[PDB]
This record gives structure tokens, sequence and C-alpha cells, in this order.
RNA sequence: CGGUCCGGCCGGGAACUCAAAGGAGACUGCCAGUGAUAAACUGGAGGAAGGUGGGGAUGACGUCAAGUCAUCAUGGCCCUUACGACCAGGGCUACACACGUGCUACAAUGGCGCAUACAAAGAGAAGCGACCUCGCGAGAGCAAGCGGACCUCAUAAAGUGCGUCGUAGUCCGGAUUGGAGUCUGCAACUCGACUCCAUGAAGUCGGAAUCGCUAGUAAUCGUGGAUCAGAAUGCCACGGUG
């Protein structure tokens, strides 16, 4: 309902620096063991800054800029008329979705190292080339209509 | 040459390659390797042919090369004549363990038996 | 040369016992250490919280066991002589050791 | 359930005094032939071979308001299914109650 | 392996076997004591155990002998 | 603070910790706004803690006119050389498949080799059993400490760090196997568990559909204990990584 608990704020870090880079080394922990990310983050950019990018400066921010959602897909109904829906996403979090999508996808795709699996994945992402977004975009084309109502 | 026996692995250090061939496992690959004298750390060329295979006594305590699996189908030709339970289960097509028959059989025999 | 041990199930009536043995074995030789608390092994005893039908939920219970050494230091057997006579009210028991 | 249990112990209480409860050392020099030389153990062991029906089998103690196979408090006695209204009302010594 | 205490068998079914070899003499017998471990002198002699119904008869030779009574015959026949 | 291979150990001592108890702190009290300046919200300060303080104990008449006589009692009908009860042998992993609930994998941030660290809570005398042997090993011996803040069970794992393999129905995974051993008991052939050395099937995150949530929670890795002749990934407690 309406309460529901005050939505949280995050955190930076004193070492890992932002708000997002604090929070990549704590999304999609499993087992808890809480040191393997530190050798993940930041670290997959040398090889993007001469695969789909320049220096390990703007290596990630290029990602965080072709990986850029801007809109959400939803069902709505009023009574008995239902339409799938396009709503505009909020600015504050939208480059932390995009950032879960690159992370989650070298964790279910198990293909060689997983000193390949990120760095793999991150070099499709600095060029908008993710899995099967032409269908994806192909929904929210569709969705595009009913902002027009009956 | 062939140190895997039947399988192909070659590129590889005995301690991983004279492994799982002719009756042998892995639980002995440190001490014919201390048996020959070489280290287990760095790699060979200074191992000649049939080198660490001329010491395989020294984990041969089991009955390696099939010396029971040249025998066992002729000892169950014997006790598949057996008027008792061990023989019975060898001259009758029923399991001695598991394979509990309130539970599905799928492709022993196809469906509906 | 000889010490004690005093148990119960209770912290308030293992004082109203340790207020016995100090005015029963520490005043004749006056003997000055003071009672340190201890320990009280602290458990849940549980059961079923109902006779039929639900196994579930449990039915919670608190157990404590008190005990209290009051230390003595005087060596003669006359140190435990009444208290091996007086009371100590029901609820404690006392143990003479050495 | 039935009340048939004791019609069983005032039996198996004796047997177990008998044939097993003072028997469990004798096993550690009984068939020893070192240890003795006198002849004292092949006649007894005679007779602990007598008895076949229970002791360490066939057999538990059951409660005693109803002889059911479980629900007995080793360190209490008493069943958990026929204690509540002794338990509740402060009749165990040391139990204490409500909200820890 | 195992076994493991060599053959074993009830005392009452001792003295079936003790009367019939001291006979030199061989009558039917029937048994519930179908878990005794037969003897090596067993062989030959005229027997039958209880199936849970009823007794039916088992026959003791020299290939039996270190074995069970239950071990004779399967328990399960309809499949 | 005085002595001291520089250990509370010995003179001594509660600043700290542990043990238990008893007091104190917080109240929407104070402020600013909002509100028939009512009755009552929102936000702020100060605070270790902020708004039924946070969290438990609870369960208002009734409802299904629910289940339970086999947890404990009991009426009436019904059974009597018995449908009662004294025993032994058999049934419950009997089979065509479905349905409920779980366990271990399908890994490669993983697998293997090697080196190396810290527990916390519990139980315990024909007990818990040190140090030490004997057996590949399950276990079995010899033989001190201690009736438990003492001694013993007993060893923290995950991790750390260097080499090595390299998404493969096999390299990982372990089921029905092949062999010899460990054990309780009257006895484990058939219905029970453990170990050691080879072998080896399925397993490439799952059908429609539908189920559960929120900080020390999910996931993850160590320990004890109850039940008990003998045996549980079950049940009940403790702790690390989060």
């Amino acid at each position: 309902r309406r309460r529901v608990i005050g939505q949280r704020k995050i955190l930076p870090d004193p070492k890992f620096g932002s708000e997002l880079l604090a929070k990549f080394v704590n999304i999609l922990m499993v087992d808890g063991k809480k040191s393997t990310a530190e050798s993940i983050v930041y670290s997959a950019l040398e090889t993007l800054a001469q695969r789909s990018g320049k220096s390990e400066l703007e290596a990630f921010e290029v990602a965080l800029e072709n990986v850029r959602p801007t809109v959400e897909v939803k069902s709505r109904r009023v009574g008995g008329s239902t339409y799938q829906v396009p709503v505009e996403v909020r600015p504050v979090r939208r480059n932390a979705l995009a950032m879960r999508w690159i992370v989650e996808a070298a964790r279910k795709r198990g293909d060689k190292s997983m000193a390949l699996r990120l760095a793999n994945e991150l070099s499709d992402a600095a060029e908008n080339k993710g899995t099967a977004v032409k269908k994806r975009e192909d929904v929210h084309r569709m969705a595009e209509a009913n902002k027009a109502f009956a | 040459a062939r140190i895997a026996g039947i399988n192909i692995p070659d590129h590889k250090h005995a301690v991983i390659a004279l492994t799982s061939i002719y009756g042998v496992g892995k639980t002995r690959s440190k001490a014919i390797l201390a048996a020959a004298g070489i280290a287990e750390d760095v790699k060979i060329s200074e191992l000649s042919e049939g080198q660490i295979d001329t010491l395989r006594d020294e984990v041969a305590k089991f009955v390696v090369e099939g010396d029971l699996r040249r025998e066992i189908s002729m000892s169950i030709k014997r006790l598949m004549d057996l008027g008792c339970y061990r023989g019975l289960r060898h001259r009758r097509g029923l399991p001695v363990r598991g394979q509990r028959t309130k539970t599905n059989a799928r492709t022993r025999k196809g469906p509906r038996k | 040369r000889i010490r004690i041990r005093l148990k119960a199930f209770d912290h308030r009536l293992i004082d109203q016992a340790t207020a016995e043995i100090v005015e029963t074995a520490k005043r004749t030789g006056a003997q000055v250490r003071g009672p340190i608390p201890l320990p009280t092994r602290k458990e849940r005893f549980t059961v079923l919280i109902s006779p039929h039908v639900n196994k579930d939920a449990r039915d919670q219970y608190e157990i404590r066991t008190h005990l209290r050494l009051v230390d003595i230091v005087e060596p003669t057997e006359k140190t435990v002589d009444a208290l091996m006579r007086l009371d100590l009210a029901a609820g404690v028991d006392v143990q003479i050791s050495l | 359930a039935k009340q048939s249990m004791k019609a069983r112990e005032v039996k198996r209480v004796a047997l177990a005094d008998k044939y097993f409860a003072k028997r469990a050392e004798l096993k550690a020099i009984i068939s020893d032939v070192n240890a003795s030389d006198e002849d004292r153990w092949n006649a007894v062991l005679k007779l602990q071979t007598l008895p076949r029906d229970s002791s360490p089998s066939r057999q538990r103690n059951r409660c005693r308001q109803t002889g059911r196979p479980h629900g007995f408090l080793r360190k209490f006695g008493l069943s958990r299914i026929k204690v509540r209204e002794a338990a509740m009302r402060g009749e165990i010594p040391g139990l204490k109650k409500a909200s820890w | 392996r195992s076994l493991k205490k060599g053959p074993f068998i009830d005392l009452h079914l001792l003295k079936k076997v003790e009367k019939a070899v001291e006979s030199g003499d061989k009558k039917p017998l029937r048994t519930w004591s179908r878990r005794s471990t037969i003897f090596p002198n067993m062989i030959g002699l005229t027997i039958a155990v209880h199936n849970g119904r009823q007794h039916v008869p088992v026959f003791v030779t020299d290939e039996m002998v270190g074995h069970k009574l239950g071990e004779f015959a399967p328990t399960r026949t309809y499949r």
C-alpha cells in the first residue's frame, strides 16, 4: 500500500569513490565472500580503452551512455480495457539500472574465465550491442501507440 | 609417448597424466614421482621413454590390468546356477540395491512395463 | 584446607541463602572476601504448545541454575559444623569439599 | 493406547537385572584365555546365552499415565502430553514464565 | 567378507537336526525360524518353512551350506 | 602503580571485560508549522536511541453448524470360547506411474596440488577421553585431566597465497557398481549407517503455471545437542563471511 518504508539513499565509499562504484562491488553478491569484485571493478577498462572506447577514465562513462534506458513498459487496465503502456524513467538512478544489465550477464553466461565473462560483455555494452535488443525495441515501439490512449 | 595409456592427454605432467588408467587412479602419484627422483614443481624434459612406467609396482597395490575383471563374468556364470539369493538375483532380472518399484523406471522396459 | 558450594534455581533465593552462610561460617573466624555472582547456565526448556495435532509451535520456559562459592579460608572443620546443622531453607543445595 | 506394559515390565526388569545391567563389563574378560587359568566363564556363558526375549531390543520404557512410545522427558520422567496442568501452575521447581 | 560369525541356527532347530542325524532316519519338519543359517549336516533333511500363510518345502544341498533358509527361494512371485 | 622473558605471574586493582541483578535515559516532551489554534498530523533540535520508542506476550461474541474416539476420557449400539488379548511368522523401499516436500550437481569468480589463521555455544564417571599407538580408513587400543567459567570432546571453514587445468555430457558431477574392511544387537541375506582403491549413468539452471521477500534478512561456511540397542542431508541451538 502507501506505507511501505521510505526507500534508501545508498552510500559512496572512501576508496571505491562514487555511489555507483560503491554499488558495483555490492550488487549481485552470492555466497557472501566479499573479496571477488574488488579485483574486477575498474579492471576490465584497459582493454575496453583499446576495443570499444578510449582511456580508463571514459571506458565506463561511455558504457552507461550506450546502455541508456529512457522508457519502461508495463500493462495498464481500466475496467474492460487493457493496454501495454510506455512510461519515462526517472534520471537519478538511471545509470545504476544500466550497470545491473551488464554485471548480471557475466553470471548468466558461462564461457571461459571470469577474467573474460565481464570484459567480453562490456565491449558490446559500450557499443549498444546487447542480446536480443531488436525484439526488445519491438515492444517499446508497439507500446508507443498506446500513449494515444483508447 | 602414451603415458596416459588408452587416453589422449600428453601435454601434461605425470601427476595429472599417469592417472585414471590400467587400474590406478591418483592416490599414489607423488610417491612414484619420488621413486623416479623428480620434483613436482617446474615442467620436465629430462624424463626418458617408459621411465616412470618402469616403476608402476610402487602403485600396483590393486587388481590392476583386470586381474579380477578377466574372471568376474565367469565367476558370475557359476553364481547364476546357485539356488541362493545372490545367484537368483543374477539369473532373474532383478535389482540388489535401490531401484524401488514405487518410482518410475523410465526406459528400462518402456511405458506400461 | 576446605571449601563450600551453594546451588539454587532463583537469584533472590540464593541471596536469601547467602545471608545465612555469611552469618553461619564467616564471622568467627571473620572472613572478608565478598560473593561473586557466577554464571546462571541460562537455557530454554521447550515442549510442543498443544497436546494434539500441532507440532509447529513450542511453549517457552526460562531455566537458570545459580551458583555461589561464597569463599572460606579458615582450615578448621569447625568452619562448617554449624552450616551442616542450621538453615539453609528449602529450595537450595549446599556442598562441603576437600 | 492400551494398559499392557506392566505385564511385560514385571518380567523384563528382572530379565535386565539378571541378564543385562550387570553383564556389560563381563564381556571384557569372559572370552579371554590369557586372563584366566581357572575355569569360571564357560558356565556363565551357557547361562548368559539362555534368554531370548528383549533387554536392549524389543523393549522401550514408555510413559506412566499412558504407554505412548514417545514424549518422555529424560531428565524429568514426565510425558510432554500429561504435564501442562503442573508446568503452568508452577509445580516443577526452577522453571520460570512468562516472556524472555 | 561379512558372514560374519559362521553358521548359526535356532536352538530348537539344532534339536530337530540332532534327532534326524542320530536316528539315521528323516521325517517332515515345519519351521518358523526361516532366518536360520544352515549347518553343513542339514543337507538332504525333510524340511519346510513358514512363508507368512503356510509352510512350504525347501530342498537342502551342499550348494546351500552357509546360507539362510530365506535365501533358498524368492518371497514375491507375482511379478 | 612496584617487581618480572617481560604469562594476572607475584605484590595489588575495577578504568576495561565476564558474570548476573538493581537503578537511571525517552515523554511527542521541546520547538516550528499544519489543523473547526479544538480533537490531531508533518518536520527539526539535542540524543547511543524518536514518534503504538523498536520487538514480543496476546487473540472479543460469532463463522466452517470444520478435524480428533488412533494423544487423554466416554455414551449408546455392536463383538464373547470373540472383532477381546497372550505369542510367533509375515506385511509398510509390494508396481503400470502421477502428486506433495526436499538433497547434490550442471562448476571455471570453478576443479586440483601445496602452505597457513581465528573461534562461539553446548554435552560429559562402566562418562567426555588428552598426549601416544595400531590399522590406507571407518574404528580399536594404552593412558593423564575433570564432575565442570577448571579438564576433555576440539580441529574453525569460507578465506589467504603460489603453481596448474581450461565450458568439456566431460576436465566438473556423482546414481545403480566391482573388491575388501568399520559397527550395534538375538540378528543387519531381505528393509541400516560408515570407510578405502579402481569403474561408471543422468546432469549444459530446468514445462504450462505458480510460490516466497525486505539488514544482519537472502545466500554462504564452520560447531554442538535432542530422539536412540543400531541409523537420518530431518528436528532444536551457537558462530564466522554478508
